[PDB]
């Protein structure tokens, strides 16, 4: 079967295709529609001017130019295209027996040339009798005026109703002192050439007594695109000006109804086709495009491609190209010649529904090496789990947890379904939020949240005084220990703050530490996957002690500092941080014992992470110096110095956990205390009216403030755990994004494309 | 320090344009664009660079090297425009005081009244009205005294160096007062080359004027730069071509670079020299001006290939000025 | 009436039908955790009356709602 | 008074329980300023991207929310004859809180106007605004984590 | 020339040298007494101030490194957003050095206890205080000089990286050093702190 590809990237073979050259496209269709193969450019050092199938690309993108400009005519006449499922019924999309366009493209081409033609002579025709639609409307417009004249002569026009300002200043600097000025508001915009779009306007009527500043009016009201407009000097002139621009109007009008009439139905006409003929071209440019990496053999009349494909999917490829083949019936070699090679192949992940939120949170920062270990995997579980132990509330956890089962139970409602972005944002990280949201439940179980409130659900391991005054400050006394969870007496505690604390900062140590020792066991792992054992015992066996020999001394001291009973032994309880401090600063003066030699231990350890550093910088180089028959002392010496340094910045790091709990904590608490604690107090039907709006309240705040605006933060810190505390001590990266050849729904949205990204 | 405060306002801005300056072509995409046959040859690979899809609404028949150029110059022309839109307080000032420049080209080419504004960077809303300005004596009190250009004022090319002057001074001062060091340091090499080019080019036009008085050159002469104030006066006391050469031989740069070769290829090639020095500064925004002109002779560059593939001659194809 | 707020009170009302009731429930038991404390209302069934009459709000929200989904 | 209780003790709390709010307020006020001058100027163009580009400015909010609860905390831990150390325990929780949440709002609004100018040229662009937007955010939170500390030792 | 901060500046600088002179002249410069402040006044001031201060300087160099080079990678990253989680290792850089005073500040309020009156201003409680304080100061001012040497390095180094990638490495390196300068301000605030003993 398949291989799976999730805990490593697929092994890809490389194939040369061996195709005839008369069989090309038809080859070029059926490997493209079966969607495994990413071909290597081959013709990298030509230049794509002189590229061996430029000219048929060139012809195929001028219609694609042909069919955005039509998209954009229907846009503008606002009539909305067929987008029926045809090509999506002829594509596959997962079945590579589909046969290819024939003659029909070079039709294609004939089509559009002749009818982008045919539209710009229509939208000329319409454009034109357009402007003469609105020059005469702004005429009528002036015309209707009953009475905007006053003082020998006049000029009158209309303006932008922005630019009119300005002319108004130029004018009474052209005149100044003598400017006599009026203008009118026209109700609705009209339609611009220059803007292509309506602007609002403005009539306007200045006067005047003399020819040559009459001449400068005009000359200047010209320039700052006014439309001058002659007009009659008596009411009797300008009606029958009035009646001669209303029967113009009136042919204009009967011109324009066919004019319009006969060009939305050629844009009709395109509509319920052209979203094919665009899918049809967009997929023959893409085949000659992908053609042009063939290298040409003109001797042989044969395309040489090649292209990587998995090599559990190498017998499809052969079985769907002797299907092809068998179509065609030329018996041609059709040669898979797959073949060994030096190149890096790309990183393909098989992700399921599931897996594929998680593959692409953590490829985001960075694609893997090929066929090492994939981060994504290992993701799927810690990064939900430590958004949970930064969020860690049942309440909030179990609100997630229905938000992401609205997205995952109605899974196949809002698949095939237009999800504009955030809510696409949503739903293809809906099993990322519905482990968030379940882990969230299980950490909030463990702190004892649910809100701001504890649950009693066992009996607490403290017990208070038998009797005590009311206001006592009274202390509990370890009765047990609670079974699973914080205990619920350390609720509304004074104290409270201080052991929760102390619990989650040893947690995030803790945790931090286990999580960044996983991931660096994937070192040791791609070590021996790669049989490089060199990195084995220059990068990961010191690098492995250093680390051990500082922080996971420190994890384990901290679980065994739990694990003795101070109180009962009688031994003071030691500092730890303080311990650590003098770990460095003051070797061999232990404070407060903690075990038996822990000086001795403590100084071992410090000399044993001091050594692996010399060992860090010369072990890998050396090797390189005395044995390959060093160049790498400059990257190893900065990669230790920084896997050394990155060490004390992560496990520091990490206490974010502890941040980001605390903090949600707090404002869970305080939260609940400002919004529905008060209504508690008041009671009557006050009360029912205050506890239903502060519930209002608290609800819409713990939804928008707790569970959205800072859940996301929790997402977005463990996203920096993974990507900089997990990945980073195993991480090659920089790999090669497989993203194969293969058709899809190239909506006509791409007319965006093209056009507007440059 | 430079980069304490500059970020405040102005790191995107500035990580934005030195983006842009990555995108500049590079010696290799001109050599590619030369070894064009076409056209739409040239359209193809230019679209390989980092101009995209811009003629993408152009088809073969209907592109030609005034619409390669006037496509260029709108890509350009659109970048500054949103460097400025995304631009506030000081370095907004800036932009706009770069954009008074070609304000006082487009008030000098259509005051010659056909001559449109032919610069989108030096609209403003009265300069169609400088097409319809017949009349010099009414320029200012009726036209400019609205624009920005208004504190500058006090055949044509009289007034259009006047308004250099004073322009080129009072930006000088601009970057002295509001500009932090490193960036104040940059803009003043700049304009003191862009004065002495001026300088230069007025100078070698007053050689073809005999009514170029010494003293009315003082009117028209910035005085800013390495040129300032001695080679500027020598250069307001030439008579001719002589006395510019001896002008220019009290100075170091510039100094056997006018008496040999072409002289605007001089000018260019030192002015993408001190673009070049000026992207070295991390945290001014001097880069800004570096790679307005960078971008304005890339766009030079392309419609001059564009031009010797459209007209063949191609044996001055190589004559491009590039630093990158 | 309109099918969003129709989905958003809905909602609301059903988190406040069962969210009140437990809390109702909660201080009718005199639960530690809400009345415990020397701060906290002195007579837990007094309130968890009020805080049940606050949940029975929301239920007629709740069903109105609904024969408004 | 005493002389562990001095009549002044009180008033380094309540500056304290002032200086929380004014400070996170004013972080929050030049990222929401800074950051909504940024959306505005983007989504002019495309105002499709509204609710990507209002993170910066909820961060913003957000910070304020931690002077909010920080405040309420040090208020309630006031008292006429409270002791002097309770009174510089308030004190340094609202210095701590207010001082890295202005910090923290400086930067969220700096980098939140350069992210959704940014993701507006290039889309993907969003992922790294809202990641180093949260780095800054974080700023503010470990502020809200000394205060918190600060003030579980008040009494 | 004027300015209302310099003016207010010379005004404090002669009220206070006039201040001085009366006093000294009249035979009361024992009146001026900064021993006598640090003797009288609290210890818990200092000791919160250095907490608040050193949390407060480090967050504040965090933030100021994090929006340059922040701002400046989302600038380059326009046209290269790969430059984003290249550089990103300069946002971690400056968010650790305020990890750093996170941590100063946890170790400090672990010093802050009440003290009797009866021992109120000893020389061990007048020590802490003192020690906290300037411990505090101490790492918040290095940690804000770190953070915004990092900031400005990664902002170099994203810029450069955006040119090429080849250009990244080497600055990253700077980077390091950067983020050295804090630890070793991290480290000599604990030396500074180690032995001050609790408020007792």
């Amino acid at each position: 079967e398949k291989e799976e590809a999730i805990f490593r990237s697929a092994e890809m073979a490389l194939v040369q295709f061996y195709i005839p050259q008369e069989i090309s496209r038809d080859s070029a269709y059926t490997l493209g529609q079966l969607g495994l193969v990413q071909f290597r450019d081959l013709n990298s050092k030509v230049r794509a001017f002189q590229r061996t199938f430029v000219n048929e690309i060139r012809r195929l993108d001028n219609v694609e130019r042909q069919y955005r400009y039509f998209y954009s005519l229907l846009k503008k006449h606002d009539i909305k295209l067929y987008e029926g499922d045809t090509d999506k019924y002829l594509d596959g999309s997962g079945e590579l027996y589909v046969p290819p366009s024939g003659s029909v493209i070079d039709d294609y081409v004939r089509n559009a040339s002749y009818l982008e033609e045919r539209l710009i002579q229509m939208e000329d025709a319409t454009d034109q009798i357009e402007v003469q639609k609105n020059d005469l409307e702004q005429y009528r417009f002036i015309l209707q005026s009953g009475d905007e004249f006053f003082l020998v002569n006049y000029v009158t026009g209309v303006i932008a109703r922005d630019k009119v300002a300005t002319l108004e200043q130029i004018l009474w600097r052209v005149l100044r002192g003598n400017l006599f000025f009026k203008t009118v508001e026209i109700e609705q915009p009209v339609y611009d050439v220059k803007t292509r779009e309506y602007k609002h306007k403005n009539a306007f009527i200045v006067f005047s007594h003399g020819d040559l500043i009459i001449k400068r009016i005009r000359k200047i009201a010209e320039s700052l695109d006014a439309n001058l407009y002659d007009v009659d000097s008596s009411n009797e002139g300008r009606s029958q000006q009035l009646a001669k621009v209303n029967k113009n109007l009136s042919d204009l009008y009967t011109v324009l109804k066919t004019t319009s009439t006969t060009l939305e139905s050629e844009l009709y006409a395109i509509a319920k086709e052209l979203d094919s003929w665009f899918q049809d071209v967009t997929r023959e440019k893409a085949i000659f495009e992908i053609l042009n990496k063939s290298n040409y053999d003109t001797n042989r009349k044969i395309l040489i491609a090649e292209g990587w494909i998995p090599r559990d999917e190498l017998a499809t490829l052969q079985a769907r190209l002797g299907e092809m083949i068998a179509r065609l019936g030329i018996d041609v070699p059709s040669i898979i010649q797959v073949l060994d090679t030096n190149h890096t192949p790309p990183t393909f992940h098989r992700t399921n529904k599931f897996t594929a939120g998680f593959q692409s949170i953590c490829d985001c920062y960075g694609i893997a090496q090929y066929r090492e270990i994939n981060a994504g995997l290992p993701t799927i579980v810690t990064f939900p789990f430590m958004f949970a132990i930064m969020f860690g509330d049942m309440g909030h956890g179990f609100l997630m947890t229905l938000a992401a089962l609205s997205l995952v139970l109605n899974e196949k409602k809002i698949n095939k379904m237009k999800r504009g972005e955030i809510f696409d944002m949503a739903f293809t990280g809906r099993y990322i939020i519905l482990l968030m949201g379940v882990f969230s439940m299980y950490t909030g179980f463990l702190y004892n949240d649910i809100f701001s409130k504890t649950m009693t659900i066992f009996k607490s391991g403290w017990k208070w005084p038998d009797h005590w005054k009311k206001g006592e400050s009274i202390t509990a006394t370890s009765v047990g220990t609670y079974p699973i969870g914080l205990d619920w007496a350390w609720h509304g505690t004074e104290n409270a703050l201080l052991f929760s604390n102390s619990y989650k900062m040893k947690l995030s140590i803790l945790m931090g530490f286990i999580h960044m020792t996983y991931s660096y066991f994937f070192s040791l792992a791609n070590h021996l996957y790669f049989n490089s054992m060199i990195d084995i015992i220059g990068n990961f066996i010191p690098g492995l002690l250093f680390m051990q020999g500082i922080f996971g001394y420190l994890s384990v001291c901290i679980v065994y500092k739990w694990a003795v009973d101070w109180v009962k032994d009688g031994k003071p309880a030691p500092g730890l941080l303080n311990m650590l401090i003098n770990m460095f600063l003051s070797p061999g003066t232990i404070d407060d014992e903690l075990y038996p030699h822990q000086a001795k231990v403590q100084v071992f350890l410090l000399l044993m992470a001091l050594v692996c550093i010399p060992w860090l910088l010369l072990v890998k180089p050396l090797h390189f110096k005395f044995t390959h028959k060093g160049d790498i002392m400059i990257h190893q010496v900065i990669h230790t110095i920084e896997f050394c340094l990155n060490c004390v910045s992560h496990t520091a790091s990490y206490l974010r956990l502890w941040a980001l709990s605390l903090a949600h904590a707090q404002l869970s608490s305080v939260l609940w205390t400002m919004t529905i604690q008060i209504a508690f107090g008041f009671r009557g039907f006050v009360g029912v009216f205050m506890t239903v709006a502060l519930f209002a309240m608290w609800f819409a705040l713990t939804c928008a403030v707790l569970v959205l605006m800072e859940g996301t933060s929790a997402m977005l810190h463990s996203l920096r755990l993974h990507w900089v505390e997990s990945m980073s001590k195993f991480f090659v990266g920089e790999g090669l994004p497989y993203e194969p050849f293969a058709f899809e729904y190239k909506d006509m949205e791409v007319a965006v494309a093209s056009a507007s990204s440059s | 320090m430079e980069g304490v405060y500059f970020n405040i306002d102005n790191g995107f801005i500035e990580g934005v344009v030195r983006g842009y300056r990555n995108g500049l072509l590079s010696n290799n995409q001109y050599i590619n664009l030369t070894q064009c046959d076409t056209l739409e040859d040239l359209k193809l690979q230019l679209s390989s660079t980092d101009y995209g899809n811009f003629l993408s609404s152009v088809s073969s028949e209907s592109l030609t090297t005034s619409l390669i150029q006037e496509y260029a110059s709108s890509k350009l022309y659109h970048e500054f425009n949103y460097i400025r839109d995304q631009s506030s307080g000081s370095t907004r000032k800036f932009m706009d005081y770069i954009t008074y420049g070609y304000m006082i080209d487009n008030v000098a080419l259509m005051i010659t009244g056909i001559l449109q504004r032919c610069h989108p960077l030096g609209w403003f809303d009265t300069l169609p009205t400088l097409s319809v300005a017949t009349d010099l004596e009414s320029l200012y009190e009726t036209v400019l005294v609205d624009t920005p250009l208004a504190p500058y004022f006090k055949n044509i090319e009289i007034i259009r160096n006047k308004l250099y002057k004073a322009y080129l001074e009072d930006f000088y001062n601009f970057v002295t007062e509001e500009i932090p060091e490193p960036a104040k340091e940059c803009m003043q090499t700049l304009l003191g080359f862009e004065a002495d080019r001026r300088s230069i080019n007025i100078a070698l036009n007053s050689l073809q004027s005999s009514d170029i008085d010494p003293d009315l050159k003082s009117d028209l002469l910035p005085n800013i730069g390495k040129l300032y104030p001695l080679a500027t006066f020598h250069l307001a006391q030439a008579q001719d071509f002589e006395g510019v050469r001896a002008a220019l031989a009290n100075v170091y740069e510039y100094r056997g670079f006018l008496e040999t070769g072409n002289l605007e290829d001089h000018f260019y090639q030192l002015e993408m020299e001190l673009c070049r020095d000026a992207f070295t500064q991390q945290f001014a925004i001097s880069t800004v001006w570096a790679w307005m002109k960078s971008k304005e002779q890339e766009v030079r560059n392309i419609t001059w290939i564009a031009e010797c593939i459209a007209q063949n001659q191609r044996e001055r194809i190589n004559n491009y000025i590039s630093v990158y | 009436v309109s099918t969003g707020k129709a989905w958003c009170c809905t909602v609301l009302s059903a988190f406040g039908v069962v969210i009140l009731s437990v809390i109702a429930h909660l201080f009718n038991t005199n639960h530690e955790s809400f009345v415990g404390s020397i701060n906290d209302p002195e007579d837990g069934p007094a309130v968890a009356h009020t805080v049940y009459l606050a949940a029975l709000v929301y239920l007629v929200f709740f069903v109105f709602c609904g024969f408004q989904v | 008074m005493t002389e562990l209780c001095p009549v002044y003790a009180p008033f380094f709390g309540a500056i304290g329980c002032a200086s929380a709010i004014i400070f996170t307020s004013l972080g929050a006020a030049y990222g929401t300023a800074k950051s909504g001058v940024g959306i505005c100027a983007t989504c002019v163009l495309r105002p499709d991207l509204l609710f990507k580009n209002i993170v910066p400015v909820i961060m913003a909010g957000i910070i304020a929310i931690y002077g909010l609860v920080v405040s309420v905390l040090v208020c309630y831990s006031l008292g006429q004859k409270q002791a002097l150390y309770t009174g510089f325990i308030q004190l340094g929780a609202g210095l701590s809180v207010g001082l890295s949440g202005l910090a923290a709002g400086f930067a969220i609004g700096i980098v939140g106007d350069a992210g959704v100018r940014g993701s507006s040229q290039q889309p993907r662009l969003f992922v790294g605004m809202i990641l180093i937007l949260i780095f800054a955010e974080v700023l503010g939170l470990y502020g809200l984590i000394v205060a918190l500390l600060l003030n579980s030792r008040a009494t | 020339k004027f300015s209302f901060s310099h003016f207010l500046y010379y005004l404090v600088l002669i009220v206070v040298i006039v201040y001085g002179l009366y006093k000294l002249f009249t035979g009361h410069g024992s009146d001026i007494n900064f021993g006598k402040f640090l003797l009288r006044t609290s210890p818990y001031m200092w000791a919160n101030l250095g907490i608040a201060l050193c949390v407060g300087l480090s967050v504040v160099g965090a933030a100021w490194g994090i929006f340059i080079t922040g701002s400046s990678m989302i600038g380059a990253g326009v046209r290269a957003p790969r430059i984003t989680t290249k550089n990103l290792i300069s946002i971690i850089f400056c968010e650790v050095v305020a990890i750093y005073g996170l941590i100063i500040a946890i170790v400090f309020s672990s010093k802050l206890t009440v003290a009797t009156a009866e021992n109120m201003y000893s020389k061990s409680n007048l020590y802490t205080g003192y020690s906290l304080f300037w411990a505090g100061i101490t790492v918040g001012a290095s940690n804000l000089i770190c953070g915004i040497a990092v900031g400005i390095t990664g902002a170099t180094a994203a810029i450069s990286d955006a040119a090429d990638s080849a250009l990244f490495v080497k600055i990253l390196v700077i980077e390091i050093f950067g983020s050295i300068l804090g630890l070793l301000g991290l480290i000599v605030g604990l030396l500074m702190a180690g032995k001050a003993s609790e408020f007792q």
